[PDB]
Parts: C-alpha cells; sequence; structure tokens
RNA sequence: UGGGAGAGGGUGGUGGAAUUCCCGGAGUAGCGGUGAAAUGCGCAGAUACCGGGAGGAACGCCGAUGGCGAAGGCAGCCACCUGGUCCACCCGUGACGCUGAGGCGCGAAAGCGUGGGGAGCAAACCGGAUUAGAUACCCGGGUAGUCCACGCCCUAAACGAUGCGCGCUAGGUCUCUGGGUCUCCUGGGGGCCGAAGCUAACGCGUUAAGCGCGCCGCCUGGGGAGUACGGCCGCAAGGC
C-alpha cells in the first residue's frame, strides 16, 4: 500500500502542499521510510528536505501522540 | 585588540595598552567639557573616606547625555568617537540636525557617519534609544535608566550590556550585567546594543607606575599593620588571620552579606546575581 | 468531585507510577509500586503495576470519577498490565494514548545507555 | 538578482488594520532591500500543526520576489524584528520536482 | 559566484585569435581570475581550509602553464604576467 | 559550452523534541536505584501530573550494505560566500606530463593559553555497594573538560594495518549518481561472488594483493627502546 501510488503528479519540492505531504507522514508524525513511500533514493531525499521546511513553517508536525 | 610591548624594560614586558582604533578625534568639544575637581578621596570635612586615592593625571569632565528622551524624534549624525578619561567606555560625539551637539557613550559597532535617534518610534538599531516597553524582548541594550526620567544608571561600563528577558505589566525584566534578574519600569529609556571598548578588561597595567597615573595610591594589607591599625595587625613574624578575615573597621569580609534587608527595591529584584 | 479526568501511567523498568488527574491535569490521587507495599525491584513487576493501577482507580472512583483518558509514558514491564487493570477497574477508559518522551537527539545520556 | 520565496507567519489575532500595517512594514521592507515582487499569495489563517507563540493558528503571507543576493539575509533580519512577525523563511526558488 | 558574462569578457580579452578558448593565456587568465576571487574569500574566511586546498591547486595549475608558456615564448610570458600583474 | 549529485568547507541566522533548574497550580508517602541492595532524595511536601520561564548541548523519523572530502572528518532547516567532482558536446591549447628529498598547509580526541559559556555528561575526587580484599567493574554525588572565539599542541588501531600515476588481463550480482534510443546500453563511484594469475596460508582478484613501467616513503631477529645523548620544535604536557 505504497503512498506514491495513491497520488498522481505532485511537486516533490512544494513545501506548502500540506495535503500531499501529510500522506508521507506516519500516524506518529514521523517521516515514512522508502518502503512505505515507494520513492527512489533521489526522490526521498527531496521529500524529506521539503517536509522539514513545512514543519518549520508550522504546516506539518514534528511529532504526534500515538492513539491506540 | 590590546597592544603589547617588547620586553625592553622589566615593565614593558607585561604592559598592554588599548589600541585606540575606534577613536577618530583626539580633542574634546570645548562646550561639552568642564573641570573634574579631584578629591583625593576626601569628603567635605577634609577627611579620607576612601583610602589610597589621588595623584592621577589631570582630567577634564565630558558632559554626557544620559537622558536622550530629551530630544525625541530629532536624528543626529555620529560625528566622532573619542577618548573619555573619566569612564571605561569610549564616547561618541553626536551632531543633531538641530545644530545641538552632545556626547553619548559609544555602543559596540557604532560607525562615524551613521545616524541615530531617540523615541518610542525609533528603529531598533545600534545607537538608538527607546523606552524599554518598545524594545523587542531578547534584544541586548545599555545605558538603562532605573526609574523613568532619572537618567541612565545601568550597563555603562566598557563592554557591558543588559538583556530584555520579558514583560510583566508596567515593567520589563532585564538581565543586568551582573546576571541579576530585575524588573525595570517600561518607560525607562535604554539604548540598543552593548557598550563598546569590550577589550578594556584585557588590559594589563604592567607596573606600579600605571596605577599611580590613574589616581590609585598603594593599598596596604591589614596583615602588614599593627593592632592599633587593623584586626589583622600585629603578630611576631608573619601571621595568619587568626580570626575571621575582617575589614579595617572590624566587619567580616568573606561572605558577610551587606545589602539592607528591608529595602524597598527587593520587591523588584527577581533573582540575585550569579557566580 | 470529577466524573471525567485523566490517568497517567509512568512506567519504567524500576517501577510503575499511576496518577489520576482532573480534566485540566491536576492530580486527584496517585499510587505506585511503593504505595501498595513493595520495595526494591519488586516494584517493577507487572503485578505491582496491577495493584497500583487498581489502588489508584479505587481511590479515584471514591471522588466520583467514572471516565478517564489513559496517557502512557515509558517502556516498563508493568505497562500493559496497568492499562489492563484500569479497564478492569470500573472506569470507562474513554481513550488510550502513549505520550512517552523521546528526544530528537538532545542531551548526552548517562554511561549505561551508551 | 535571484528569485526567492518570502514566507511569513503573522500574529493571527490582529485586527485587519494592524494586519494591514504589518503588511505595510513588510512591503516597504521588501522594496527597501531592492526586492521586486513578481507573484504574491495571501492564504491568511491556517490551522498550525503545532502552536507558534502559544497559538494554534498563524496568518500566512507568501511572496515570490526577485532581489540582490547579498541583501537577503539582511532583509530576513529586518522582517523578523516586528513582534507580530512570528516566522520568516526566505527560500531560493526552484523548478518543481515531479513524481509520476 | 563569478558570472557567465565576466568569464566571457576575460576570455575574449586574452584569446590569441577570434574563437580562441583553452590557449595558455586564456587558461592562465581564467585561473588568475578564480585565484584572486578565492584569495579575497579566504581573507574573510581564514578558517575555510578545504577551499584553500582549491586555491593551492589552482596556483599549482597556473604555475605549470606559465613555466610552459615561458619555455615556449618568453615574449608572451612576460607580457601575460605583466598584463595580469602576477610575479612576486 | 551546457548540465548533475552531495552530512565537502566557511559565515550569519533560525526550528522543534528532550534533560536540568526556577516560578505558579494540584496532590501524598514514598521516589530513585540494582543482579539484589545501600548511599542519596522526600512530610522543611519528593516522585508522578498541568501551566509559565530560563539556559546550554545535540539534531529523532528521513537514514541505507547510502552520500561528500586528500586525510583528519562532515548530519535539523534557511541564506550568503566558497572547494572538489561527474557527465554530455568533441569546440580551443598542443606533451603544457608522472612522481616528488627538502619546504609549506591541513591534521580525530585528549591537552595548553586568554576570554566567554556550562543544561546534560563526566577524568580527578567523595560516598554506597560488590568482594577474601575492590584505590575497579555497578550505584548516588562531583570539578576540570565536553561547547564558542582567537592562539597553541601535531598525536592515533591518523587502518583498507594496502604510497601516487598510467597501461594491460573473464564475467555474475546489488547499489549511488550522470548521459542515451530508457529493453538495455554507456560513463563515474560504492559493495558482494568469482575467470586467469597471485599468495606461506588466510586471502586478493578491472576499487588487485594479477601482469608491467615511472617516482617517492619504508623494512633488515626479539628485548633494551621510540629509551639515552645531541639537535630542532613546544607555554607546558610533550613531539620529531
Ligand atoms: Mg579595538
Ligand atoms: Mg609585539
Ligand atoms: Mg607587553
Ligand atoms: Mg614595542
Ligand atoms: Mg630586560
Ligand atoms: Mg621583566
Ligand atoms: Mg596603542
Ligand atoms: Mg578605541
Ligand atoms: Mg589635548
Ligand atoms: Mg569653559
Ligand atoms: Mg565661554
Ligand atoms: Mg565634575
Ligand atoms: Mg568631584
Ligand atoms: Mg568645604
Ligand atoms: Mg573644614
Ligand atoms: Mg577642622
Ligand atoms: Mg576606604
Ligand atoms: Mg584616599
Ligand atoms: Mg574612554
Ligand atoms: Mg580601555
Ligand atoms: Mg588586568
Ligand atoms: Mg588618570
Ligand atoms: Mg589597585
Ligand atoms: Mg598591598
Ligand atoms: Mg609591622
Ligand atoms: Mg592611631
Ligand atoms: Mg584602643
Ligand atoms: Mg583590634
Ligand atoms: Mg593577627
Ligand atoms: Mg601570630
Ligand atoms: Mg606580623
Ligand atoms: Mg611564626
Ligand atoms: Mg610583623
Ligand atoms: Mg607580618
Ligand atoms: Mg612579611
Ligand atoms: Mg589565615
Ligand atoms: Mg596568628
Ligand atoms: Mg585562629
Ligand atoms: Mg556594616
Ligand atoms: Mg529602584
Ligand atoms: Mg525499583
Ligand atoms: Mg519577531
Ligand atoms: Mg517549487
Ligand atoms: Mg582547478
Ligand atoms: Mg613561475
Ligand atoms: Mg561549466
Ligand atoms: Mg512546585
Ligand atoms: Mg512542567
Ligand atoms: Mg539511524
Ligand atoms: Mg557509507
Ligand atoms: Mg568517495
Ligand atoms: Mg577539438
Ligand atoms: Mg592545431
Ligand atoms: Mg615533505
Ligand atoms: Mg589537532
Ligand atoms: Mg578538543
Ligand atoms: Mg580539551
Ligand atoms: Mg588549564
Ligand atoms: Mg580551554
Ligand atoms: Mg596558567
Ligand atoms: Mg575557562
Ligand atoms: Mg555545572
Ligand atoms: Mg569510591
Ligand atoms: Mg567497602
Ligand atoms: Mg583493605
Ligand atoms: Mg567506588
Ligand atoms: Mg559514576
Ligand atoms: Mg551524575
Ligand atoms: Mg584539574
Ligand atoms: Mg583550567
Ligand atoms: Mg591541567
Ligand atoms: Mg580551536
Ligand atoms: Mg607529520
Ligand atoms: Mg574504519
Ligand atoms: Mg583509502
Ligand atoms: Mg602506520
Ligand atoms: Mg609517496
Ligand atoms: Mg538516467
Ligand atoms: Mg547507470
Ligand atoms: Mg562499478
Ligand atoms: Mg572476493
Ligand atoms: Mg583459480
Ligand atoms: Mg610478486
Ligand atoms: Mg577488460
Ligand atoms: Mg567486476
Ligand atoms: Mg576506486
Ligand atoms: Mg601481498
Ligand atoms: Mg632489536
Ligand atoms: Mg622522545
Ligand atoms: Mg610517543
Ligand atoms: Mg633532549
Ligand atoms: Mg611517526
Amino acid at each position: 500500500a505504497k503512498v506514491k501510488a495513491t497520488l498522481g503528479e505532485f511537486d516533490l519540492r512544494d513545501y506548502r502542499n500540506v495535503e500531499v505531504l501529510k500522506r508521507f507522514l506516519s500516524e506518529t508524525g514521523k517521516i515514512l521510510p522508502r518502503r512505505r513511500t515507494g520513492l527512489s533514493a533521489k526522490e526521498q531525499r527531496i521529500l524529506a528536505k521539503t517536509i522539514k521546511r513545512a514543519r518549520i513553517l508550522g504546516l506539518l508536525p514534528f511529532t504526534e501522540k500515538l492513539v491506540r | 585588540a590590546v597592544k603589547k610591548f617588547k620586553p625592553y624594560t622589566p615593565s614593558r614586558r607585561f604592559m598592554t595598552v588599548a589600541d585606540f582604533s575606534e577613536i577618530t578625534k583626539t580633542e574634546p568639544e570645548k562646550s561639552l567639557v568642564k573641570p573634574l575637581k579631584k578629591t583625593g578621596g576626601r569628603n567635605n570635612q577634609g577627611r579620607i573616606t576612601v583610602r589610597f586615592r589621588g595623584g592621577g593625571h589631570k582630567r577634564l569632565y565630558r558632559i554626557i547625555d544620559f537622558k536622550r528622551w530629551d530630544k525625541v524624534g530629532i536624528p543626529a549624525k555620529v560625528a566622532a568617537i573619542e577618548y573619555d578619561p573619566n569612564r571605561s567606555a569610549r564616547i561618541a560625539l553626536l551632531h543633531y540636525v538641530d545644530g545641538e551637539k552632545r556626547y553619548i557613550i559609544a555602543p559596540d559597532g557604532l560607525q562615524v557617519g551613521q545616524q541615530v535617534v531617540a523615541g518610542p518610534d525609533a528603529p531598533i538599531q545600534v545607537g538608538n534609544a527607546l523606552p524599554l516597553r518598545f524594545i523587542p524582548v531578547g534584544t541586548v541594550v545599555h545605558a538603562v535608566e532605573l526609574e523613568p526620567k532619572k537618567g541612565a544608571k545601568l550597563a555603562r561600563a566598557a563592554g557591558t550590556s543588559a538583556q530584555i528577558q520579558g514583560r510583566e505589566g508596567d515593567y520589563v525584566i532585564l538581565r543586568l550585567p551582573s546576571g541579576e534578574l530585575r524588573k525595570v519600569h517600561g518607560e525607562c529609556y535604554a539604548t540598543v546594543g552593548a557598550v563598546g571598548n569590550a577589550d578594556h578588561k584585557n588590559i594589563v597595567l604592567g607596573k606600579a607606575g600605571r596605577s599611580r597615573w590613574l589616581g590609585r595610591r598603594p593599598h596596604v594589607r591589614g596583615a602588614a599593620m599593627n593592632p592599633v591599625d587593623h584586626p589583622h595587625g600585629g603578630g611576631e613574624g608573619r601571621a595568619p588571620r587568626g580570626r575571621p578575615p575582617a575589614s579595617p573597621w572590624g566587619w567580616q569580609t568573606k561572605g558577610l552579606k551587606t545589602r539592607k534587608r528591608r529595602k524597598p527595591s527587593s520587591r523588584f529584584i527577581i533573582a540575585r546575581r550569579k557566580k | 468531585q470529577v466524573a471525567s479526568g485523566r490517568a497517567y501511567i509512568h512506567a519504567s523498568y524500576n517501577n510503575t507510577i499511576v496518577t489520576i488527574t482532573d480534566p485540566d491535569g491536576n492530580p486527584i490521587t496517585w499510587s505506585s509500586g511503593g504505595v501498595i507495599g513493595y520495595k526494591g525491584s519488586r516494584k517493577g513487576t507487572p503485578y505491582a503495576a496491577q495493584l497500583a493501577a487498581l489502588d489508584a482507580a479505587k481511590k479515584a472512583m471514591a471522588y466520583g470519577m467514572q471516565s478517564v483518558d489513559v496517557i502512557v509514558r515509558g517502556t516498563g514491564a508493568g505497562r500493559e498490565q496497568a492499562i489492563r487493570a484500569l479497564q478492569a477497574s470500573g472506569l470507562q477508559v474513554k481513550s488510550i494514548v502513549d505520550d512517552t518522551p523521546v528526544p530528537h537527539n538532545g542531551c548526552r545520556p548517562k554511561k549505561k545507555f551508551r | 538578482m535571484r528569485r526567492y520565496e518570502v514566507n511569513i507567519v503573522l500574529n493571527p489575532n490582529l485586527d485587519q488594520s494592524q494586519l494591514a500595517l504589518e503588511k505595510e512594514i513588510i512591503q516597504r521592507a521588501l522594496e527597501n532591500y531592492g526586492a521586486r515582487v513578481e507573484k504574491v499569495e495571501e492564504l491568511g489563517l491556517r490551522r498550525l500543526a503545532y502552536p507558534i507563540a502559544k497559538d494554534p493558528q498563524g496568518y500566512f503571507l507568501w511572496y515570490q520576489v526577485e532581489m540582490p543576493e547579498d541583501r537577503v539575509n539582511d532583509l530576513a533580519r529586518e522582517l523578523r524584528i516586528r513582534d507580530n512577525v512570528r516566522r520568516v523563511m526566505v527560500v531560493k526558488s526552484q523548478e518543481p520536482f515531479l513524481a509520476n | 559566484p563569478i558570472t557567465k558574462e565576466e568569464k566571457q569578457k576575460v576570455i575574449q580579452e586574452f584569446a590569441r585569435f577570434p574563437g580562441d578558448t583553452g590557449s595558455t593565456e586564456v587558461q592562465v587568465a581564467l585561473l588568475t581570475l578564480r585565484i584572486n576571487r578565492l584569495s579575497e574569500h579566504l581573507k574573510v574566511h581564514k578558517k575555510d581550509h578545504h577551499s584553500h586546498r582549491g586555491l593551492l591547486m589552482m596556483v599549482g595549475q597556473r604555475r605549470r602553464l606559465l613555466r610552459y608558456l615561458q619555455r615556449e615564448d618568453p615574449e608572451r610570458y612576460r607580457a601575460l604576467i605583466e598584463k595580469l600583474g602576477i610575479r612576486g
């Protein structure tokens, strides 16, 4: 159930697109591994980087509590 | 950057002098000087009341503007930076567009040619003065008044600064140079930046002579005296203290707190100094 | 008296501490491996947590408490059993969340964690 | 000259006048540091993923600009001075990286 | 950094003939350009040792060329280092 | 000329989690710790919980058998300044090359000097355990230091225990990053298994420890000893 499949064209570099980016975050707020995002090495590197910017803008969490 | 000497005398070996690099004008404004009447540490009864003072170089007093709220809104150009024998900071000559000229203590980074201004609407920039309440929390500041309109009392020595830590109603919380945490009324003026000549504390006097030039006469130990003179006086040969170390007047001098307990400002002091 | 509140489970390898609060987060009661009577390493056992969670729940219900939200911190052995005991106590356990503190690589840990 | 994206989160609890004043300080600043605005997008309020200045929301501004390289760190500094400005982030503009 | 235009200007100024790129004078001049820009950089960033290696390499490179150029034609050598103010 | 990737370096900013401390609230009989304990902390209100604040250090997930650098080494994010490097075009120069005694520069940690900073950790040190004893291992404390600037020190299992450059000698497979026409092909890295060959063996094998050429460094039984003496360097420690 790899996240990259559930989306069409998106900008790997768009740090404002909270809606797309929040897909690549686990339920605990963490950045998802390649095995969940289906991204290549090169694309994952861009994803991580723009996720971190979005967190600094306040658009994505750094962490979330885990509900059971 | 303090200036060193080659050891071509026993004293030049250790002596260091300020480099005087920020200084652009070597003569004071004639209309802003008045004679400094030397006291020798004597009061109006003629008595020594602070020991070991006198005999230092002649000095003229430079009138310093410690108000600033005096000329709100009126910008001034920094005309020069000068030496002031009466304080550790350097001083900066201001030419107000008014035509009025005054001195302030020179902040770190102040440039001749630059413009400064005082008031609630002043930009937050080195050399400008504002009431504390309009200065952003976190900015480091100097020449701080303690009570509104009474004049700058705080952080005036070379290299010193206070930092705005927060706000609480009519007051703002400062970290003083000493590390003391204190409320100061928001209407108190301060000047953004730190006091300049930060290298002041690295100067090595080098020889007894240099202290004399400064008006500091030799300090003599209580242990070097006789019992008529001092608690530590007397004893055959050298002697240890033989009692709690004391002042010439008998009060203890290692730890004994001396600030008055029931002082009204205690309500405004949040945390006593560090270190 | 508070009908709803929170249950905090501080569970370490050495002990389990349970403190029931009000909805604002202010403690009404608390209990632990020490309170129900254990000393030493015994306080870190699952049974200890069980007695602790119960005694804390019992005390809490005595103030009218009926529902709680369970907040869990720590990787102790007595963890799950405390959660268990809260459920099987007579309180509603409206929710269960782990809020265990984890640094984003802050302070150097003591020697034993390296 | 290079193209940047100035991101700004403002105090979400200002009135539209103070808000307008802040936007004004910002715009004069942009101009003063020689930044030529090209596009601009004002998204306004947004639920934040976490509190900023102990507040659940933030008021978002966004300017694609073109300005001189050397002045941008200074620009950002000037922008951050006002209390009601709670974040500034100036990024180099990039070509999008597309997946799929 | 150093722009496309500025590089062009140097190249055309030292080019031996209309299209000339990669000749010694052009190489030395391009290196002389980078060298002087880096020198200024290192004056402010005294602690950038890694880029300083870069400087040594460039200096080394220019040195070899100038030995070569001076080997071949002393005339173009003397005129090149003068046109650049290099010896010392 | 046109592009690419990257924790390469330097400078200025800036974000969140966590630890500690301080303030306010709420609450009570323990908490902490270990193999088990005790020291310690706690009714002078600790621990656990909530809100506020201060401050220093390190950057979770991404993260990898990954990337970059000559080596040391480099990891939140932004900007500026700056080095190396790869590719495609095959456009210019015309052997301009390789190595390199001396020299110069860089060089983890610890250490040193001057000044700042100090949350956590922690030599020395103090105490509790353990033990026959325990100047240790474990536990509770704890100062330098760890961090910043500038200046020194110049060492190391500074390792691939493998000098640099070039040419030549089956392939299979995983991977990073370019260019194709995108099946796959071809460059440059990083691994693994292996042709021939090498090797005392273990192993190495187009990232050679194979086959060759060039230049440098180095070894010549163990201890004495990286010691002594001399010299040079260093504030010292001590280095060569
Ligand atoms: Mg100076
Ligand atoms: Mg000298
Ligand atoms: Mg001297
Ligand atoms: Mg001299
Ligand atoms: Mg002499
Ligand atoms: Mg002497
Ligand atoms: Mg001088
Ligand atoms: Mg001066
Ligand atoms: Mg004179
Ligand atoms: Mg007169
Ligand atoms: Mg007169
Ligand atoms: Mg006077
Ligand atoms: Mg007088
Ligand atoms: Mg009189
Ligand atoms: Mg009299
Ligand atoms: Mg008399
Ligand atoms: Mg006296
Ligand atoms: Mg006197
Ligand atoms: Mg002076
Ligand atoms: Mg001085
Ligand atoms: Mg001194
Ligand atoms: Mg004097
Ligand atoms: Mg004295
Ligand atoms: Mg004396
Ligand atoms: Mg005597
Ligand atoms: Mg007498
Ligand atoms: Mg008497
Ligand atoms: Mg007496
Ligand atoms: Mg005596
Ligand atoms: Mg005696
Ligand atoms: Mg005596
Ligand atoms: Mg005696
Ligand atoms: Mg005597
Ligand atoms: Mg004596
Ligand atoms: Mg004597
Ligand atoms: Mg004594
Ligand atoms: Mg005595
Ligand atoms: Mg005595
Ligand atoms: Mg007294
Ligand atoms: Mg007062
Ligand atoms: Mg225990
Ligand atoms: Mg601000
Ligand atoms: Mg974009
Ligand atoms: Mg080069
Ligand atoms: Mg030459
Ligand atoms: Mg190019
Ligand atoms: Mg409290
Ligand atoms: Mg708290
Ligand atoms: Mg990892
Ligand atoms: Mg690797
Ligand atoms: Mg590499
Ligand atoms: Mg050609
Ligand atoms: Mg030809
Ligand atoms: Mg050498
Ligand atoms: Mg070193
Ligand atoms: Mg170190
Ligand atoms: Mg050290
Ligand atoms: Mg020391
Ligand atoms: Mg030190
Ligand atoms: Mg000393
Ligand atoms: Mg120190
Ligand atoms: Mg400390
Ligand atoms: Mg001991
Ligand atoms: Mg014992
Ligand atoms: Mg014994
Ligand atoms: Mg011990
Ligand atoms: Mg210990
Ligand atoms: Mg400790
Ligand atoms: Mg010591
Ligand atoms: Mg020391
Ligand atoms: Mg020492
Ligand atoms: Mg250093
Ligand atoms: Mg060496
Ligand atoms: Mg290794
Ligand atoms: Mg290697
Ligand atoms: Mg070796
Ligand atoms: Mg060699
Ligand atoms: Mg490709
Ligand atoms: Mg490929
Ligand atoms: Mg390969
Ligand atoms: Mg193999
Ligand atoms: Mg074989
Ligand atoms: Mg052989
Ligand atoms: Mg082949
Ligand atoms: Mg192969
Ligand atoms: Mg290789
Ligand atoms: Mg071999
Ligand atoms: Mg031997
Ligand atoms: Mg030796
Ligand atoms: Mg040795
Ligand atoms: Mg010797
Ligand atoms: Mg050696």
